[PDB]
């Protein structure tokens, strides 16, 4: 037999090893016959200068179009011809560039993505078909209501701060789009100290440490103007937009307030809270019986079609909140009732609530982290976030510290009497002025 | 046109309470005796008026 | 390679429908929503036909025509 | 797009304590509600005298 | 309690005089009495009574 | 013993509800668990409480009460609602008990 | 290392399978051969609401202790379901795993199945089905079933509208009597001892011991059929009988899908390998995706290609689609493309077994139709054993068969089945 | 009837509770001193001892 | 559309059309769901102008003299140019549609092609059609002249109505059977009437029954123009049909010229034609076209 | 009707020395046979059983009933189910 805490104890350490040029070379071996062997990139949407906000994401579409030494498709041929799979990313500030495969072909792999890190050919009419691919999916994208809601909340949230610019940038940065200010963004952002190459699965630390050291041996090394780039922190501002369009059968609205960020330990406690109030959506089969208030309150009263809650982190910062869609005639009781369940876990937390939080973070953590590519991500983003694996026998650690307390302080901390970030797209006429949203930020009765 | 009794802003109120409200059919003799109360409120009230008048 | 919705690669979750009676830690993706959509207007019934003599006339046999009329009710004839 | 959607600038109405957009909030924001919560209280005792 | 609500109308009007105090004193009781404590009671028995519980 | 069913029977000629033409069980207020219970009825027994509820106002309201071979007997007086009463009683109780905890 | 999957066969025809993997968290599942393959006209959609009513009273748990119970662990039950089996899996905390056994088979052995309860429910099941029916692709497969197959294979994943308001617990109480029987059970466990699910096996489930009714033996009977909807893409799905599961036929006709394409591998790729993506870019200039669909039951299947291209070129698609398999069963195929398919199968194979949910879908999966487990190896060295002769006999089978079209869009330029 | 209001979380609501409502009740003691110029109060108060 | 989806015939109609056809007939008279709320009024501008020309309207009055009728023409008819768009000829489809709604009775109808409008063979699928049966006379009869009532009853017990579904147009034509039988005994009801239908192809019929069948459509022709708008109705269609009116006793002598073989022959070849299936209701023991 | 029988044959002009001998025997000599007379007394039973969903004839039914109380007008043409189970030849 084993308990929670042993078993936990049982999973393997992730092997860290470092390079010379100062890559992260990171590895967590399972016993499965596939692997996942990723880079994460720390170069988002947020070290651009608002005249290259697209650059990161451009870069992203023409990654897979051919490199110097595999020019076109027959890359892509690569890629086919061992059945593996080539995904990638690019966020805020992270960029990924991942392939699941087997392990038998892992070197190749390697090699593969070391042509992805450093040799990608910049053709122009490449340039032209990508312009037309990002213009088409930014106007698939302008379809989906809740992405739209995410974009306005980081423009409201982080105004005059590049926190606010999308990951994809405006179109007019897309129409007149160069080639040398790609190249720039290549040059002075895929340097070697802020890349990690993490593999997850089948694999060998010390094959995969041999390959880095000849495929992914210099490759920047040097910041070219010997300028360092950084980040400067960001100010949150309490604001709201609303996006009035009456012809959307739907409303999405998210209320968010300023998040600690990524190493303030308390995020572990936020989470918690999030796992008080919880997600629902109509597709569920608990009806009045749910644990959650707001999710029993939303099924008694027909109220939301769906509602989530996020703790999305940055560098020092980040937003905290719920989002949820609904029809109008419901929105403004949504509200209260939210702001009420915020209010709750700001004055009368109890230990049950705590204890089934618990209970779900540990659910979330665990079952997130099943498969290599869950735990490829988990690697390189703990790597470029707190830069270490943080354990999960660390996270049970942590969780287990939370009382109810610390759960009502946190969340008074945080949620009490703080301005909030609105953001509203849809039949959007009942959602209320932002004095009253901020006057529901507290209670009279505390 | 339309209905004079249920769309006035006044009258509905008067259509509510006094004329189209659901009561009980069998309600006896002593259902009465609140409304007579309010009626004998406002006969008071008359009398009163005119014992203010030279009090 | 059994399991024939995993055998299908691109068609797993279009052969297969997955509900839950007790919603997941994690959150699934796509959470999705019905749109306030139209109501079918309501019509008075019909007459059944459970005996034969009733049935007796029912059975289309002249290509359909319909007619509507500015105070008379539409019609249809088969 | 909905990424051309761009909040301009608001420097001729905020406060002077949050005007940079480099230095972070919340350390200058409690003195913020600070002032405007005392002037709330200044009022209510006037109005309770 | 009706009855006893007329005994007390009538008593009120009377002087402090026997018998009027001992009357008195046991209609404010009883009046107390049913209204409080007996006739929760009497429903019980009649719910008992009714194999209601 | 049977002196206790006679004078039951002796207290339920005296209530007067089965002169209606009432049962028991027709003449319980209608709290929410009462409601739950009427909501979980079939509908023929709900019809035929409707229907008994109807007609017992409707003499009420006339002064009158049915002729004595119409009155409800002691015997038939089948206790309908008593066992969706007893599971809504109990699944409160349980939401009560989870609640408390 | 973890210890070996080990397996037992029940003398009530139950099969159980553990294997102990120490995990953090422990997934149990139940599957049952129960999907909509066993409904008859007169109780179409059963299946659906009998897996949207996996939290209502049971004997010794409610709807508010199932919920509160499942809810207050972490822990999830769900309920999956295909045309011919249905599973219904918990997961939780290993300290947790006796009261989500303890839920998960009072589930499944004994619901109460209250006449108010499943009258909550179908609305649940109309936003279900409203839910599902959003996308585009489940609709045309549920119009190509509906044409594929004449009986026990058309009958839907979801409730039909007319149904709604008229499924009664009666039918649910039947048809949980007659499929949920003991000899079509397979419960397996990654995370859990042997000697748990076998006590508690033993100690539960022997309330049925029957085989239970089937004899469902669905039959193809081919045709087309179409929805004009006016969406600007027009999808179409042709597809044409094909062997069933278990057999040298079925892995014939995965090398098949996978050399004609089945399915992306880049992000945004332009999908160079597969061959009917090939024929369609050198024959087209729009925005398109051609891949091929295979579902292989255990007794019938139905392979084919599915394409989604413009209204005004869906002709030329198709058409090009429908050659370029015609090229292909005349003999006109490479080894290096078949050993590359063969590798893209294996991989996709591997892949789908990777993480726990997707392993334990494959274990409950064989276990029911087999009684034991293939290591997956020996599925590999299955799939080396293919010769591309078989490649081409399957390909001219499906070319050399009668077909079934189910088209949606604005088809005034799609093409009827004898146009192709 | 009140026995649904014997448990735990009940109790660990109303532990919560009492200082808020301590407080309250401290606000609602000193406006109704203050508002009633109380001599029991104000003669302690070392300020306020100009009106007696 | 929705009160006239009241009636399940008009319902397996519509889908018995968009079934037999490829283009240019499948179309419905009643609008889909999709395509409301997004008529415009540029495309009923567009309709109007290329379909409603001079060269394709007949203006035809009862109680009234010509010459006002030529005034009104000359005065707000003339100018059209005439044509407008032809049209896509109609081609032939087949297969099948099943509908399963839950309905009491389950309606099927089996329909093949025939002669359209003009050709000699539409006469002698009319006078099949009144051979079959093709409605009721007696108000609660049973029958007994029309051989697909009498076949299906022959074996049946329970209520059912067969008749013989014909419709003629321009450049094609329908001709099956239609029936309303039980949701369990729908498959005897079919075969019932498919037997009945193909006895009559091969030559087992009364001479004397083909004369009954001549007389009943004689007599539907005439009384579907004694009423003025039926008179009215006849009229606008032949002028649109063939620009020239044709008196009533030509028709009837038109009819009296059909032989026997000829109704032999239009069995025969919707025998032996492919065939298009609309089924509506509990199609649990409803059979299949190649089940037939 | 309520007050009136009709019995009507539409035909050609030719036939109306027959179609006059049909409406003379048909209401003079009527054969009626007893198992006839349970054949249409269940037909008109599912007659009026099917017509008890026509909401209009219902309500026609209930308006003759209540304004024509206690005289023949109220009673309807097909009469209630006891008569045509037990009316006999
Ligand atoms: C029998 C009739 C003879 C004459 C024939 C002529 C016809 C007359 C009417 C015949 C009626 C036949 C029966 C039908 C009526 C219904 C039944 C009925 O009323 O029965 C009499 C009733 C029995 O009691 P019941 O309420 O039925 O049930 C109690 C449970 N055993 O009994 C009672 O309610 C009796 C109540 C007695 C109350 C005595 C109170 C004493 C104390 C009073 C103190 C008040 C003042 C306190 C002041 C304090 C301060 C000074
Ligand atoms: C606003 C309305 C009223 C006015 C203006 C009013 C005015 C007066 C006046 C001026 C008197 C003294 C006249 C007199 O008694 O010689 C009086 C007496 C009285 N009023 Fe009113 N009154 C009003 C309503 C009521 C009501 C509602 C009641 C209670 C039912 C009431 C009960 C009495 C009684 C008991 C007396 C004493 C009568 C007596 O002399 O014996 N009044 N009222």
């Amino acid at each position: 037999t084993a308990t929670f805490a042993q078993a936990l104890q049982s999973v393997p350490e992730t092997q860290v090893s470092i390079l010379d040029n100062g890559l992260r070379v990171a590895s967590e071996q399972s016993s499965h016959a596939t692997c996942t062997v990723g880079v994460w990139i720390d170069a988002g949407s947020r070290y651009e200068t608002e005249k290259n906000n697209g650059a990161g994401y451009f870069l992203e579409h023409l990654a897979f179009k051919g490199t110097k030494n595999r020019p076109g498709n027959a890359l892509e041929k690569e890629v086919e011809s061992i059945g593996a799979h080539l995904n990638a990313y690019s966020t805020r500030e992270h960029t990924a560039y991942l392939i699941k495969a087997l392990s038998k072909d892992l070197p190749k792999v390697v090699e593969l993505l070391a042509d992805i890190v450093q040799n990608s050919s910049l053709e122009d009419s490449q340039i032209e078909k990508e312009r037309d691919v990002i213009l088409r999916e930014m106007q698939e994208n302008d379809a989906s209501m809740q992405n739209v809601v995410f974009d306005y909340l980081h423009a409201t949230a982080f105004q005059g701060t590049p926190l606010a610019q999308a990951v994809e940038g405006p179109s007019e940065n897309v129409r007149r789009l160069s080639r040398t200010d790609l190249t720039d963004y290549l040059n002075r952002h895929y340097k070697a100290p802020r890349m990690v190459l993490a593999a997850a699965g089948g694999v060998e630390h010390q094959q995969l440490l041999d390959l880095a050291q000849k495929h992914l041996s210099s490759v920047s090394r040097v910041y070219e103007e010997d300028a360092v780039p950084g980040l400067t922190p960001c100010r949150f501002t309490g604001s709201e937009i609303r996006h009035r369009d009456d012809a959307l059968p739907l409303a999405h609205v998210a209320i968010a307030v300023e998040g600690p960020g990524w190493a303030n330990p308390d995020n572990v406690t936020l989470q918690v809270a999030n796992a008080i109030i919880g997600h629902y959506d109509c597709t569920y089969g608990g009806g009045v019986h749910l644990s959650s208030p707001l999710a029993s309150v939303a099924v008694a009263n027909k109220l939301c079609q769906s509602f989530q809650t996020f703790n999305i982190s940055y560098s020092d910062t980040g937003l905290l909140g719920a989002h949820f869609v609904c029809d109008a005639m419901s929105i403004d009781d949504m509200v209260f009732f939210l702001q009420g369940q915020w209010m709750r876990l700001c004055t009368s937390a109890t230990e049950s609530e705590v204890t089934r939080g618990k209970n779900i973070l540990r659910n979330a953590l665990v079952s997130h982290l099943d498969g290599t590519t869950p735990v490829c991500e988990d690697i390189g983003r703990s790597l470029l976030t707190y830069g270490r694996r943080i354990p999960l026998a660390e996270w049970e650690s942590r969780i287990q510290e939370v009382d109810a307390q610390m759960l009502r302080d946190i969340c008074s901390k945080y949620f009490y009497d703080q301005c909030p970030a609105v953001a509203g797209y849809g039949p959007i006429e009942q959602l209320p002025d932002y004095n009253r949203i901020r006057s529901g930020m507290f209670w009279l009765r505390f | 046109m339309t209905n004079m009794r249920k769309t006035h802003p006044l009258f509905k109120i008067i259509n509510h309470s006094f004329i189209d409200l659901p009561a009980p059919s069998n309600i006896s003799s002593w259902w009465n005796f609140g409304s007579l109360l309010g009626v004998c409120l406002m006969v008071q009230i008359i009398t009163g008026l005119f014992l203010a008048m030279h009090y | 390679m059994l399991s024939v919705a995993a055998r299908s690669g691109p068609f797993a979750p279009v052969l297969s429908a997955t509900s839950r009676g007790v919603a997941g830690a994690l959150r699934p993706l796509l959470q999705g929503a019905v749109p306030a959509a139209s109501e079918p207007p309501v019509l008075d019934v019909k007459r059944p036909f459970l005996c034969r003599e009733s049935l007796s006339g029912q059975a289309a046999a002249r290509p359909l025509v319909a007619t509507v009329g500015l105070n008379v009710p539409a019609s249809v004839r088969f | 797009s909905h990424t051309d959607v761009k909040v301009p600038d608001f420097s001729d109405y905020r406060r002077a304590e949050v005007l940079d957009s480099t230095k972070s909030s919340k350390e200058s924001s409690e003195a913020r509600k600070g002032f405007s919560y005392l002037v709330t209280a200044t009022t209510t005792v006037g109005v309770a005298y | 309690l009706v009855a006893n609500l007329l005994i007390l109308t009538w008593i009120g009007g009377q002087p402090v005089e026997h018998p009027f105090i001992i009357i008195g004193q046991l209609a404010s009781i009883s009046y107390f009495s049913i209204i409080l404590i007996l006739m929760p009671i009497s429903g019980i028995i009649e719910d008992k009574m009714l194999k209601l519980y | 013993s049977k002196w206790l069913d006679g004078f039951r029977k002796w207290y339920y000629n005296a209530a007067g509800f089965n002169k209606l033409g009432l049962m028991r069980d027709d003449t319980l207020h209608e709290t929410e668990d009462v409601k739950e219970a009427i909501r979980r009825l079939p509908e023929d027994l709900y019809n035929d409480r409707m229907f008994r509820i109807k007609r017992a106002l409707d003499l009420t309201m006339r002064h009158q009460i049915l002729p004595k071979d119409q009155w409800t007997k002691y015997e038939e007086d089948k206790f309908y609602l008593e066992p969706y009463l007893k599971e809504v009683i109990r699944e409160r109780k349980e939401r009560e008990e989870w609640a408390k905890k | 290392q973890p210890q070996d999957l080990e397996f037992t066969k029940l003398p009530n025809g139950l099969v159980i399978a553990s294997l102990e993997n120490y995990a953090p968290l422990s997934r149990i599942g139940l599957f049952v051969k129960a999907g909509s393959r066993y409904e008859d006209s007169n109780n179409l959609g059963t299946s659906h609401l009998l897996r949207l009513a996996s939290s209502l009273t049971t004997k010794g748990a409610s709807s508010f202790k199932i919920t509160r119970g499942i809810e207050a662990v972490g822990g999830k039950l769900s309920v999956t379901a295909t045309r011919e089996n249905m599973a219904y899996t918990v997961e939780g905390i290993r300290s947790d795993i006796e009261i989500l056994m303890e839920f998960l088979l009072n589930v499944t052995t004994a619901p109460e199945f209250r006449r108010w309860e499943v009258a909550a429910l179908r609305s649940q099941l109309k936003i279900d089905k409203a839910v599902a029916f959003q996308n585009s692709q489940t609709r045309i497969i549920e119009n190509l079933h509906d044409v594929a197959y004449k009986n026990a294979l058309a009958n839907p994943l979801y409730c039909p509208d007319y149904r709604m308001g008229k499924i009664t617990s009666e039918e649910l109480h039947y048809f949980v009597q007659n499929h949920f029987t003991s000899a079509r059970m397979a419960l397996v466990g990654l995370g859990v001892s042997h000697s748990v699910l076998k006590q508690v096996a033993e100690q539960f489930l022997n309330m049925r011991g029957g085989l239970g009714l089937a004899g469902a033996k669905a039959k193809y009977r081919g045709g087309e059929i179409r929805e004009q909807n006016g969406d600007n893409l027009v999808h179409a799905a042709i597809v044409a009988e094909s062997a069933a599961i278990g057999n040298a036929e079925a892995n014939a006709f995965s090398v098949l899908q996978h050399l004609l394409g089945a399915g992306p591998h880049i992000k945004r790729g332009n999908n160079t390998t597969s061959l009917l993506s090939q024929s369609v870019a050198k024959g087209s200039h729009q925005p398109f995706d051609v891949s091929a669909f295979n579902a292989s039951y255990s007794d019938s299947g139905l392979f084919g290609i599915y394409t989604i291209s413009q209204a005004a070129a869906a002709g030329e698609v198709i058409n090009a689609a429908y050659n370029q398999v015609k090229a292909v069963a005349q003999g006109n195929l490479s080894s290096a493309d078949v050993q590359a398919a063969k590798n893209k199968l294996k991989a996709g194979y591997l892949m789908s077994v990777e993480t726990s949910e997707g392993f334990l879908s494959e274990i409950g999966s064989q276990a029911l139709a087999a009684g034991s487990y293939m290591p997956p190896s020996t599925v590999l060295q299955q799939i080396d054993s293919v010769a591309d002769a078989d490649v081409v006999k399957a390909a001219k089978k499906f070319v050399s068969g009668k077909k079934s079209m189910a088209a949606s869009g604005n088809l005034g330029h799609t093409p009827f089945l004898d146009e192709l | 009837m009140l026995s649904r209001f014997l448990g735990p979380r009940y109790r660990e609501l109303a532990r919560n509770w009492i200082p808020t409502a301590g407080m309250w009740g401290t606000v609602g003691a000193v406006g109704l001193v203050w508002a009633t110029d109380w001599r029991l109060i104000l003669d302690w108060v070392p300020y306020i001892n100009g009106k007696f």
